[PDB]
């Protein structure tokens, strides 16, 4: 593959970090030694170095810029794979208690007051709850409790 | 340049007409009762499977496609 | 290119969307369950039941062209 | 004319009568609903299709329905 | 065999209510064409929660 | 009681819990910044 | 003249000050008041505003054709039409609820809507 | 006659009705089933006179209420002076005008957005503000962080002190009908106690802080070699140096010898050459003799005394035998209703703010304004969107009155009823004005575009070709420039040097010098009369058929803010008074933003740039206005397209938050468009079969998802319209002017 490179081996990545640094230094150029200028232009110079050496384990276009892999392949999995269940896991997580307290509203005196003016004991109780969404779920989808049937929902003329 | 837009124009008119009458068969032409049960009927009983869905893939692209561009731009 | 094709992918799905919805409630849905009897191409349906502005399939093609354009640009 | 319809399920509450501002509608002895009246249409060459009734009508769905159609000075509301 | 406090699904596809349970407020005991009245717990879009139906467009669920 | 009721309301929650939501994600990009991958 | 007007009659104890549908404030005669408007709207929401405001009931609503022609309108029946009175026929009753109404496709060539029974 | 009575302890504080959102509405106080619920309760929560038919407690809402407003504005400006403090290089700035850029908001250090800490000068790294505060508090004599510190303390007592009123007149003692209904006492306090002593008071501060601050300044002292405020009060000796009035004390006030005062109070004219702002000395001046003028004025109106008018009186004798009636009831109009008040008081603030802008600009009131010119932009810009906003504010509650407050028996053959009576002519000759001028306005550019196009550049209307001169406008300027000496005999020198005679610089750059108009000025002046026709076409329309029109006979009843009477009569979409402020907005917007646009290039045109040693002036776009403002191709080409690349070019720069906002702004107006060209017929029905799938997982909620209304529709629709056009303007703007000037 000559498209992609690693990072740390990408000549244009590395113009990119001394470009990046020159712009922070002309700046800096400005300012004298112990000025809040000076310090502030500095802990971005540093961060820069931090960063570029971050992603040098990245692969890296012709453009010197990180390009991210997505195709499943276990090698780039921290780059979609993880944050991608991560991102599952929580959402998951969130609609999932929000189900819940939804579902808890509904068996209450004024379920639209709830709604508005939440039971904060209920809504904390609920999304504690969150963090084995997925067995949860597969509980309430084995059971027949997740789905409600064709013949209850309310659909328009066809 | 001028023919792949003159085209592209051309073909998105014709779709979108497409669907006029698509639209204007259902108000005009479509006989439940001599549809009983067929893929046409079967349609119109989950419409709201077949909008709810397109409406979740239109959002996803949406907040994603214009999330990636914004995270870029920023 | 991954990222235009998204845009592309997102018009053709909501373009998409606007037609179907068009097409699918054109003979009526819950805010209009006779729309079949008004016809393809309608005002609306008047301010009542929280109002009907542009409730017509004939609106939809309306909607529909703005997401064309917008797709084909 | 725009045409004014009377459906079977009119619980003769008298509301889509009190909204016409063009006095199309009249309600008239029925046995049909408790009130013991349904609405009537009979003036809707005056009806200009403002839909007021259809507002006013608490019926799910309407009993009284306006299909638009073939405009007049009348239904276009002209003083001109 | 309907009366007030009768659980009812909703068989009248114009309905706002269609496939929904309403309650039985009252069954008008005079031959009148919609006897039943029934109320719901969610408000259709002119925010009304009942209205009159045929037997035949009730199932006693 | 009523404060409290309040301070249970939508708009309230919905804020203390998007401003709590945003100082997390705003302090793990101070402690963690630059974060492209896991 | 060219078009239909509408003539308003209505009387009244007291001289009111009322406003008229055409915009800006009139006094009406402590007797009999007569009224030349374009629509039969504006008759009509002149009508409410002397019922609701003035307790003002015995207003007639005529409609002149430029023919010469006067057409007694409003009350109809000298009852108003939102009172059940003896005598009235219905008119634009249909059978059953507007869900029994056909396809247009079965009504499609045809002089009959969807709401013919 | 005039008497204070009040009611006590007449509501209870408690948090009960915080926990009861929508109490304020019998309506909304029931709680939601939809979601059109919660729009209600927000649209709704300030619409006094629909919660109450109590005049009274309308009024007592409205003036608690009204200490809200001052609290927040407290907060605001007590911040803007903390910032100032804390956060500034104000104090670096003073010693550096023209060299170090204002700045007072500093970015956190976070994903990078320290990029926006530009390098301002100062010894700090921050934002460039344009808000002018750092020329205010010059001009006010601030020299250090203490004074602005004690100023930002000070603005938070306010703001508790306005707090605790706003809470104290309605809760505890809370004023009656009677007390509001004075609006003789009212005038008389606001005129002579607000304005008068408020003029009074700072001509006060001027003449003891601001002139010798300034004059020390301006001599060239450090801003810490000053002597503090105080100093110059208390040593008369120190004061008498600088002002050598100040031997004679007060003496030749109360002898009527205040030639004497020639030192501290001048008729000058024109502008400090060194701070290219107004002579301070001036300006104490004008404040002490608008000071008088005002508490003369304020003892016009009968209070409880015998002495001074009824403005009831006056109103009814101001008829003529054209106008029936005349003033009668108008007295009885104004109080009796909050929204009458507000249409008037709106029109005039609104109107006052474009005033403002116009004379900030041409009389640079602030040392270091004028070469200032992001500064100068913004004013300009920001004073005229304040006014533009206000004027449609006018229409909206001049209509909410014609529907709800206006009576045919109050309104019996005046002045108001006169009016509605012929609005049928009125609306078909502002038509016909309209008409005429939008064709000999616009039809001009596009003439112009089209002779240029075809290369007929001998057939266009220009400086060139076909000459509009705007000869009145020339020969008013040339009356201005001839007044001193002349028809203002004691006047040294023009009251704006835009009218004609020297080109002020400070440093090099260009404070103020004659704005020469010629075709280019005579064609967008009549545009500009144009969008101002048609923005009153609109608003008066609203007005005037409010309650009534040969389409809606009884439209009051509907009242005024609805969406339509159905789709009968043709269609009857947008005939409510509230559709008319909605449509008024946009051609607001369209009007506005052309003043804008015309001042921004003719400035920099004709009027802003720099000067060399030779002494020949380079102006920042070298005076393209006069062949390029004549046709529509010229501003999008040598205007929009041009002016833009500061903004497009700012990524990786300061500046980046501008380019940033400039596609954050194009988006949301865009958005607008989907809210504005949609309707809700076809948003509840998607939403039907969203609401079906939540259904489907049983997780749909209890209060049901509404479209908007077709109301807040529109009202979405233009909020986001101008939200996103002023927005995108601003960006362009900023970006430019701190870029190039
Ligand atoms: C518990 C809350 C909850 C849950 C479990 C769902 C679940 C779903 N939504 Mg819904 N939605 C919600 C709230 C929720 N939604 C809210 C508040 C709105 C108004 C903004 C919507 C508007 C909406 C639209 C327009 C659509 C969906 C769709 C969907 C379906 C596809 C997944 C999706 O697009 O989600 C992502 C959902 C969004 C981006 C909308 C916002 C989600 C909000 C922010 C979450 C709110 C959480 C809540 C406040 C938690 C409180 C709990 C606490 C008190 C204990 C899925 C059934 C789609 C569908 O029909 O697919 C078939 C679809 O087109 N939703
Ligand atoms: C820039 C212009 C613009 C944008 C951004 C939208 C966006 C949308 N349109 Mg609309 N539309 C437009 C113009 C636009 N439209 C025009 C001119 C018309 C002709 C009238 C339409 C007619 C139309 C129809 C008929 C339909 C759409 C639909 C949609 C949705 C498509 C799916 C999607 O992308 O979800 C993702 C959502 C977005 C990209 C919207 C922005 C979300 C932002 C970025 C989140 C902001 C959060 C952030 C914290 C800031 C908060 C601000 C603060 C003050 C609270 C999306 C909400 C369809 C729909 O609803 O599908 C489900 C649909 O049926 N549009
Ligand atoms: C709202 C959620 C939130 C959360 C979870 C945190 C969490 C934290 N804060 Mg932060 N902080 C927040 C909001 C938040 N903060 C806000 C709104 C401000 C502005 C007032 C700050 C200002 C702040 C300062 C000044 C400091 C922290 C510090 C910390 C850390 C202390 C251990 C911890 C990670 C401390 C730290 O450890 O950093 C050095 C610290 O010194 N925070
Ligand atoms: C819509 C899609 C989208 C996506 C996928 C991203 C993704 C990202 N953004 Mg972008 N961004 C977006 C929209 C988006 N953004 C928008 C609309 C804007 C404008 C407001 C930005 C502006 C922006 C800036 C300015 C920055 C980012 C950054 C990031 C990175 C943040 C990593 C992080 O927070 O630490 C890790 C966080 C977690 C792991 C969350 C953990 C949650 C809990 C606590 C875990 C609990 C345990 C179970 C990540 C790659 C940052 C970056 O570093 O880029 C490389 C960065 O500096 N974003
Ligand atoms: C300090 C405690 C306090 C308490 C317990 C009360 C209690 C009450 N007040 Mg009183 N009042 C107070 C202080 C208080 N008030 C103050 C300081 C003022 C002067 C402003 C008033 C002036 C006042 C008026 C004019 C009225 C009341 C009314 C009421 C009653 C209903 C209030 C309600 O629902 O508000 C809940 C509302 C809020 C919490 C919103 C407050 C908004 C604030 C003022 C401004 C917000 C700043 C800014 C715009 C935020 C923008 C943020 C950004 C996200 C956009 C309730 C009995 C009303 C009534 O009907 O009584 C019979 C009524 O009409 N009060
Ligand atoms: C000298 C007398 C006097 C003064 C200075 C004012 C000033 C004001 N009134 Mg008016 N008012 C007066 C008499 C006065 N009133 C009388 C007699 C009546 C009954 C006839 C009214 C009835 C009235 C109503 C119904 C309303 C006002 C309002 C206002 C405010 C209008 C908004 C504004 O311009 O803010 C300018 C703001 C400032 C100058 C800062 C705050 C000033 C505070 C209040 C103190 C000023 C006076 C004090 C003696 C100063 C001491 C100086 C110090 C060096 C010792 C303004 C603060 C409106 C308002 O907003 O009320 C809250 C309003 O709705 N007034
Ligand atoms: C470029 C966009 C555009 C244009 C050209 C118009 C044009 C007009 N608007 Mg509209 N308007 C617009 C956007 C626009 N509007 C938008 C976006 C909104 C929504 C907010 C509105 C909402 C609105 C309202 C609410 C009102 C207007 C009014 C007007 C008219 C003002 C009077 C006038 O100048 O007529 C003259 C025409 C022009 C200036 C246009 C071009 C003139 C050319 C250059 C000269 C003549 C050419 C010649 C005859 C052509 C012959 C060629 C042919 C033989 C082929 C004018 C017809 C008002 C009105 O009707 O006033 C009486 C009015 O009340 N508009
Ligand atoms: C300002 C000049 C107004 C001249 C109107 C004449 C004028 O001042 O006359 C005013 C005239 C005075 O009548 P009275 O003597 O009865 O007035 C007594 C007053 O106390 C009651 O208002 O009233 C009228 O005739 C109504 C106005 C109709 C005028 C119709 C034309 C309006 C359009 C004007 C177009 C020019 C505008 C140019 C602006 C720069
Ligand atoms: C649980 C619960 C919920 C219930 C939601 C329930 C019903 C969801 C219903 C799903 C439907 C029926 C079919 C789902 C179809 C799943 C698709 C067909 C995904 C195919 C995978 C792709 C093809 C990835 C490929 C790839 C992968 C493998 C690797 C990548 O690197 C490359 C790509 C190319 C992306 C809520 C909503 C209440 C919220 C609460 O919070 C939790
Ligand atoms: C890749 C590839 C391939 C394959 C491919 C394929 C298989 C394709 C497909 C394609 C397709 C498969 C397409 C599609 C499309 C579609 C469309 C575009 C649609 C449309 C529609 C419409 C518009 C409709 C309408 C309507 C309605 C709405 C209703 C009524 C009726 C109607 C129907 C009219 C091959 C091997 C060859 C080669 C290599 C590569
Ligand atoms: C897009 C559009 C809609 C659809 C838009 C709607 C229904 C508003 C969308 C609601 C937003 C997304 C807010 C809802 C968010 C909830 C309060 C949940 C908040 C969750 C956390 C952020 C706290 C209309 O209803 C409409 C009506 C009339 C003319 C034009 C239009 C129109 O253009
Ligand atoms: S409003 Fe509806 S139910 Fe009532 S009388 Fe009229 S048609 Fe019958
Ligand atoms: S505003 Fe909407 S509902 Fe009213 S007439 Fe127009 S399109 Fe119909």
């Amino acid at each position: 593959a000559d498209v992609l490179t690693t990072c740390q081996q990408n000549e244009a990545f590395h113009k990119r970090e001394a470009n990046e640094i020159r712009q922070l230094q002309n700046r800096q150029s400005k300012y004298d030694a112990n000025s809040g200028g000076y310090l502030a232009l500095q802990a971005q110079i540093d961060q820069v170095h931090k960063r570029f050496d971050k992603y040098g384990e990245l692969l890296c276009g012709q453009d010197g810029l990180p390009h991210l892999i997505t195709d499943g392949d276990w090698r780039h999995a921290r780059e979609f794979t993880i944050p991608a269940i991560l991102f599952l896991y929580i959402t998951g997580w969130i609609g999932w208690v929000g189900r819940s307290y939804l579902q808890y509203t509904k068996q209450t005196k004024n379920p639209t007051e709830q709604e508005i003016i939440l039971d904060l004991p209920m809504a904390f109780k609920y999304m504690l709850s969150g963090f084995l969404w997925p067995l949860s779920a597969w509980q309430e989808y084995r059971s027949g409790k997740l789905l409600a049937k064709e013949d209850e929902i309310s659909v328009s003329p066809r | 340049a001028a023919l792949y837009t003159h085209h592209q124009y051309i073909a998105g008119l014709l779709i979108v007409g497409a669907f006029a009458h698509g639209a204007i068969f259902f108000i005009r032409d479509y006989d439940p009762e001599q549809n009983q049960d067929n893929v046409l009927a079967r349609m119109l009983t989950h419409k709201e499977a077949i909008i709810s869905h397109l409406s979740w893939v239109s959002l996803f692209l949406g907040f994603h496609t214009l999330g990636l561009y914004v995270h870029n731009d920023v | 290119d991954f990222l235009v094709h998204h845009a592309i992918a997102l018009g053709l799905h909501t373009t998409t969307l606007i037609l179907v919805k068009g097409a699918l409630d054109a003979r009526g849905s819950k805010l209009m369950p006779d729309k079949k009897d008004f016809g393809y191409s309608f005002p609306c349906d008047g301010p009542g039941r929280g109002g009907t502005c542009d409730i017509s399939a004939w609106d939809a093609f309306y909607l529909a062209m703005f997401w064309m354009l917008n797709t084909i640009g | 004319a725009h045409t004014v319809k009377i459906y079977d399920n009119c619980i003769g509450c008298t509301q889509c009568v009190r909204a016409c501002p063009l006095d199309v509608l009249e309600m008239v002895p029925w046995d049909g609903c408790k009130a013991g009246q349904m609405a009537s249409a009979p003036r809707t060459e005056d009806c200009v299709g403002c839909k007021r009734c259809e507002t006013a009508c608490p019926t799910d769905f309407l009993s009284i329905r306006v299909y638009l159609g073939g405009e007049t000075t009348r239904s276009m509301g002209l003083a001109y | 065999m309907l009366k007030k406090g009768s659980l009812v699904k909703i068989l009248r596809p114009e309905s706002y209510w269609f496939n929904e349970v309403g309650t039985v407020v009252s069954v008008e005991t005079s031959k009148v064409l919609y006897p039943v009245l029934v109320r719901f717990e969610k408000v259709n879009y002119s925010g009304l929660n009942s209205t009159s139906f045929a037997l035949e467009e009730l199932q006693e669920i | 009681m009523n404060l409290k009721k309040y301070l249970s309301t939508a708009p309230v929650v919905a804020t203390l819990w998007l401003f709590l939501t945003a100082g997390i994600l705003i302090e793990l990009n101070r402690f963690y910044p630059d974060s492209l991958f896991y | 003249e060219t078009e239909e007007k509408y003539a308003m009659t209505w009387s009244s104890n007291r001289e009111h000050v009322f406003e008229m549908p055409t915009g800006g404030a009139a006094t009406m005669n402590a007797g009999d008041n007569l009224l030349y408007l374009a629509r039969k709207e504006q008759a009509l929401a002149l009508a409410t505003q002397l019922r609701t405001q003035f307790k003002i009931q015995d207003y007639k609503i005529y409609r002149i054709f430029p023919s010469g022609e006067v057409q007694y309108l409003h009350p109809k029946d000298g009852v108003l039409p939102y009172l059940v009175n003896e005598g009235r026929e219905q008119v634009g009753r249909i059978k059953a609820t507007i869900g029994k109404n056909v396809n247009p496709a079965q009504v499609k060539f045809t002089s009959k809507a969807t709401y013919d029974r | 006659k005039v008497k204070v009575v009040v009611d006590r302890d007449v509501v209870a504080t408690s948090f009960e009705k915080w926990a009861k959102p929508g109490h304020f509405s019998r309506s909304l106080a029931k709680g939601p089933k939809t979601t059109t619920w919660i729009w209600n309760l927000h649209a709704d929560a300030h619409d006094f006179d629909s919660h109450t038919s109590s005049l009274e407690e309308v009024s007592r809402k409205i003036f608690s209420a009204h200490f809200g407003q001052l609290a927040i504005i407290f907060i605001w400006l007590s911040g803007m002076y903390f910032h100032g403090a804390r956060f500034s290089n104000y104090v670096a700035w003073l010693s550096n005008p023209t060299g170090i850029k204002p700045s007072a908001q500093v970015v956190w250090p976070i994903v990078g957005q320290q990029i926006l800490n530009a390098d301002v000068g100062g010894g700090i790294q921050g934002i460039q503000i344009t808000s002018g505060l750092f020329q205010l508090w010059r001009a006010s004599g601030i020299v250090n962080e203490l004074q602005l510190y004690v100023t930002a303390i000070g603005g938070l007592v306010m703001a508790g002190l306005m707090m605790f009123a706003g809470w104290f007149h309605y809760h505890k003692a809370a004023p009656k009908l009677e007390w509001f209904q004075n609006v003789e006492s009212m005038l008389n306090h606001h005129l002579a106690g607000l304005l008068g002593l408020g003029s009074l008071s700072w001509a006060g501060h001027q003449i003891h802080v601001s002139l010798p601050v300034n004059k020390l300044l301006d001599a060239g002292v450090a801003p810490s070699s000053i002597p503090l405020p105080h100093e110059f009060i208390l040593n008369r000796n120190l004061m008498a140096e600088l002002y050598p009035s100040f031997q004679q004390g007060l003496a030749p006030f109360f002898t009527l010898n205040w030639k004497q005062y020639s030192d501290i109070l001048t008729f000058k004219g024109g502008l400090s050459p060194v701070t290219g702002g107004l002579w301070l000395t001036d300006v104490a001046h004008h404040h002490l003799a608008i000071a008088v003028l005002f508490i003369v004025a304020g003892h016009m109106y009968r209070t409880n005394w015998g002495i001074g008018h009824s403005m009831k009186q006056l109103l009814e004798a101001h008829k003529g035998p054209l106008t029936g009636e005349g003033h009668k009831g108008l007295y009885e109009v104004l109080t009796t209703s909050w929204h009458a008040n507000l249409a008037i008081n709106l029109a005039m603030l609104g109107s006052l703010s474009i005033i403002v802008a116009h004379h900030m600009y041409s009389m640079p009131p602030y040392p270091y304004l004028a070469t200032d010119y992001p500064t100068q932009l913004s004013l300009f810009t920001h004073h005229m969107w304040i006014g533009g906003f206000c004027i449609v504010g006018a229409g909206a509650h001049a209509a909410i009155y014609m529907v709800r407050d206006y009576s045919p028996t109050v309104n019996y053959n005046n002045v108001l009823d006169r009016m509605i009576r012929h609005r049928d002519a009125i609306i078909s000759h502002l038509n016909w004005v309209c008409i005429f001028l939008g064709t000999h306005s616009f039809g001009l550019y596009i003439h112009n575009d089209t002779m240029r196009a075809l290369g007929r550049a001998q057939d266009m209307f220009s400086d060139t070709a076909i000459q509009l001169q705007p000869v009145l406008a020339q020969w008013i300027q040339q009356i201005h420039t001839l007044a001193p000496g002349n028809t203002a005999v004691n006047a040294l020198a023009t009251a704006s040097y835009a009218f004609g005679a020297d080109t002020v610089t400070v440093g090099s750059k260009i404070a103020m010098m004659p704005i020469k108009l010629g075709t280019a000025d005579f064609m967008v002046h009549h545009i500009h009369a144009f969008t101002i026709h048609v923005t009153v076409l609109i608003l008066l329309k609203g007005v005037l058929f409010a309650r009534n029109s040969r389409l809606i006979p009884d439209k009051a009843n509907l009242g005024f803010r609805f969406p339509c009477d159905g789709p009968g009569r043709g269609g009857t979409c947008q005939v409510s008074a509230w559709d008319h402020v909605f449509l008024g907005l946009f051609w607001m917007y369209n009007a506005l933003s052309v003043v804008i646009f015309h001042f921004s290039w003719k400035m920099q045109s004709d009027v802003w740039g720099t000067v060399s040693s030779n002494g020949t002036v380079s102006h920042i776009t070298g005076g393209n206005f006069a062949q390029s403002a004549i046709t529509i191709n010229g501003w999008l080409r040598d205007f929009l397209w041009a002016q833009a690349s500061q903004v497009i070019q700012s990524y990786g720069s300061s500046l980046s938050a501008y380019g940033l906002m400039f596609l954050g702004a194009h988006f949301v107006w865009a958005f607008s468009l989907m809210f504005l060209f949609s309707g809700r017929g076809y948003w509840q029905e998607l939403i039907e079969s969203i609401v079906w799938a939540h259904n489907k997982l049983k997780v749909a909620p209890s209060i049901a998802p509404r479209a908007l209304s077709i109301t807040q529709g529109r009202a979405v629709g233009v909020a986001h319209y101008l939200l996103g056009g002023i927005a995108t303007t601003w960006a362009f703007f900023l970006a430019r002017i701190i870029s190039v000037g």
